[PDB]
């Protein structure tokens, strides 16, 4: 059944983001939903579920006022809202969906998570949306790369004389400022002999940013 | 009543081994304890339910079972294809919620030691303009990970603004860790000889690029 | 009563007492109704001086009840495609369940002489199970919707009465009529006295 979900963007904290989770594909009256969160650093959690037919949930000793849970039974769509990302909200909000009405709090004994399928990726951070101001790099067997800098937010891809040279590019783990920036430095293998003798262009795509920077590499003369 | 869960599980591989995630009083024993697994970078599948049937779709290597307040996964025979990161599911009637612990990662118990290789790539002369420097050097052809880098001005050790994070696993099976380092353009020009620096076994590799180049 | 003889046919509208259809002719003091669903097969295991293995454990109507069952079938919330965890049943209960009594419990019943208050394993399991009511199974796995009739008599005054018909207005000609119990006959005629409301 169709259990897509639907994209969302990073927002700092003090506001509110909408995360629908689609529920077609099959009777929305039989069929519970259920989110879990995955959030690295601790263990899952789990704060409440719903009754897809009206107005019946049970909310955990976690969570009181932070995730709110509607339903639609119209065109069959889900909405939740988040609120006040922080830390503990880092997680990716999975979609789960499994058999049961349970309208009470018994039910959850017998009942298994059947199905996961396409869990929305929300990231926290006060950093929103921003563009890339990479200025071209000097360098000093040789290796050969190129940073980028103040880009928000995560993905990004890069590429050597327009993707027509591989060299086994492998991404990597950044660091979390006070601001909020993340520091990708791709680094490829080269011959020593060859430095400027060959050409070697760098080019860093931001596509929430869609921009297109194509910066050279040389040494400083 | 969180669920206790053991962080790293060594399982050798050809012998049978068995796993406990013990929870607390009227945690584990009021309600069945349920087992499923996830692939990072996919959506969770469902592995034990009841701990008395094996489902449909998965091989009928895990065991289902409990005895008293720990809860005991039953394996037989290891493979490099079911490496997957097993979970610990339960259900609290006083917490009206699932609770979950801190996951078990298996890992079969490789490399060869290597020299690792440390570029240093300063910036060039347009980011002095714009008020902005930072030194990025990569570590790499190292393993295991969790290794640690020191930046060195030649003149005293200086611990502002450093950055560093836990490698992560390549696809080559081997183990990269990026440094970085965000300074002043004060500090940028006030001595002519920084480098960065780690810890390999007691040895480190040291080399010394001008800002000027 | 007239909501009473819809609503889908009752699988069993026997009564082992005071007819249906009698009980607008007389009174009654006060009226008990439950609600809950039970399944297919286990609509014959209710009766008076007989009972079944889920009966036992459960709700229990005995020989003197003042009342009857009347149950119907009837699937538009109460049979699921998928689970229906929420409805659950007794089949391991401490000792025989007396009527006009109810018992909740969450807890796992012990089957042996350890006592399981806490833990459990091979030889403890859980007093409750689910219903399979589920469409596409037979007709004694399907739900039925359940309602006993219970009534208590020369306790409390009574205020639960049947429906009293109306009849038509007449004016100079001697009938036989019945004014709220007051009986006689004699003629209709307009009047210019003048009462209390009282």
């Amino acid at each position: 059944v169709q259990l897509v979900q639907s994209g969302a963007e990073v927002k700092k904290p003090g506001a509110s983001v909408k995360v629908s989770c689609k529920a077609s594909g099959y009777i929305f009256s039989d069929y519970n939903i259920h989110w879990v969160r995955q959030a690295p650093g601790q263990g899952l959690e789990w704060m409440g579920w719903i009754s897809p037919d009206s107005d019946d949930t049970n909310y955990a000793q976690s969570f009181q006022g932070r995730v709110t849970m509607t339903r639609d039974t119209s065109i069959t769509t889900v909405y939740m809202e988040l609120s006040s990302l922080r830390s503990d909200d880092t997680a990716v909000y999975f979609c789960a969906r499994s058999v049961g009405y349970c309208s009470l709090n018994s039910c959850q004994r017998w009942m298994w998570f059947d199905t996961w399928g396409q869990g929305a990726l929300v990231t926290v951070s006060s950093a929103s949306t921003k563009g890339p101001s990479v200025f071209p790099l000097a360098p000093s067997t040789a290796a050969l790369g190129c940073l980028v800098k103040d880009y928000f937010p995560e993905p990004v891809t890069v590429s050597w004389n327009s993707g027509a040279l591989t060299s086994g590019v492998h991404t990597f783990p950044a660091v979390l400022q006070s601001s909020g920036l993340y520091s990708l430095s791709s680094v490829v293998t080269v011959p020593s002999s060859s430095l400027g003798t060959q050409t070697y262009i760098c080019n860093v795509n931001h596509k929430p940013s869609n921009t297109k920077v194509d910066k050279k590499v040389e040494p400083k003369s | 009543p969180v669920l206790t869960q053991p962080p790293s599980a060594s399982g050798p591989p050809g012998q049978s081994v068995s796993i406990s995630c013990s929870g607390s009083r009227s945690n584990i024993g009021t309600n069945f304890v349920y087992w499923y697994q996830q692939l990072p970078g996919a959506a969770p599948k469902l592995l034990i339910y009841k701990n008395d049937q094996r489902p449909s779709g998965v091989p009928e290597r895990f065991f289902g079972s409990k005895s008293g307040t720990s809860a005991s996964l039953a394996i037989s025979g290891l493979r490099s294809e079911d490496e997957v990161d097993y979970y610990c599911a339960a259900w609290d009637d006083s917490l009206s919620g699932h609770v979950f612990g801190a996951g078990t990662k298996v890992t079969v118990l490789g490399q060869p030691k290597a020299a690792p290789s440390v570029t240093l790539f300063p910036p060039s002369s347009e980011e002095l303009q714009a008020n902005k420097a930072t030194l990025v050097c990569l570590i790499s052809d190292f393993y295991p990970g969790a290794v640690t880098v020191a930046w060195k001005a030649d003149s005293s050790p200086v611990k502002a603004g450093v950055e560093t994070t836990t490698p992560s696993k390549q696809s080559n099976n081997k183990y990269a860790a990026s440094s970085y380092l965000s300074l002043t353009p004060e500090q940028w020009k006030s001595h002519r000889s920084y480098s960065c620096q780690v810890t390999h076994e007691g040895s480190t590799v040291e080399k010394t690029v001008a800002p000027t180049e | 009563y007239s909501v009473l003889y819809n609503f889908a046919p009752f699988f069993a509208f026997k009564c082992y007492g005071v007819s249906p259809t009698k009980l607008n002719d007389l009174c009654f003091t006060n009226v008990y109704a439950d609600s809950f669903v039970i399944r297919g097969n286990e609509v014959s295991q209710i009766a008076p001086g007989q009972t079944g293995n889920i009966a036992d454990y459960n709700y229990k109507l005995p020989d003197d009840f003042t009342g009857c069952v009347i149950a119907w079938n009837s699937n538009k919330l109460d049979s699921k495609v998928g689970g229906n965890y929420n409805y659950l049943y007794r089949l391991f209960r401490k000792s025989n369940l007396k009527p006009f009594e109810r018992d909740i419990s969450t807890e796992i019943y012990q089957a042996g002489n350890k006592p399981c208050n806490g833990v459990a394993g091979f030889n403890c399991y859980f007093p409750l199970r689910s219903y399979g009511f589920r469409p596409t199974y037979g007709v004694g796995h399907q739900p039925y919707r359940v309602v006993v009739l219970s009534f208590e008599l020369l306790h409390a005054p009574a205020t639960v009465c049947g429906p009293k018909k109306s009849t038509n207005l007449v004016k100079n000609k001697c009938v036989n009529f019945n004014f709220n119990g007051l009986t006689g006959t004699g003629v209709l005629t307009e009047s210019n006295k003048k009462f209390l409301p009282f």
